[PDB]
């Protein structure tokens, strides 16, 4: 299975998940950096093990929603919409 | 990489 995050801001920016920890946030150390000033420096983590993508909010200032519902941890699926700050990320999860 | 703005 391959998993790509698609930033839905017009930029066409994407990030393919690595196995293990993927940090999304505004910080320089994030694997996928969003400059959105409402995004925490370490905002969320997605753990990928080749089968399951498990999102966790990292005690973020503004929270994380999946498909418009606030979440702490969430098992992601193809097409899920993650909202953080004013940004939206579409999950693209496709079996080979 | 300022403090996050609260929404
Ligand atoms: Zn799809």
């Amino acid at each position: 299975t391959s998993v790509t995050l698609q930033l839905d801001d017009g930029s066409g920016r994407t990030y393919q998940l690595r196995e293990g920890s993927n940090i999304i946030g505004r910080g320089q150390d994030a694997q996928f950096r969003l400059p959105d000033t409402g995004v925490s420096r370490r905002h969320l983590e997605i753990r990928w093990d080749g089968q399951v993508a498990l999102l966790a909010d990292l005690n973020s200032t503004n929270g994380t929603t999946v498909n418009n519902a606030p979440v702490q941890e969430w098992q992601l699926a193809d097409g899920d919409v993650i909202r953080l700050g004013h940004s939206e990320i579409i999950v693209r999860m496709h079996p080979l | 990489t300022a403090p996050t703005e609260k929404i």
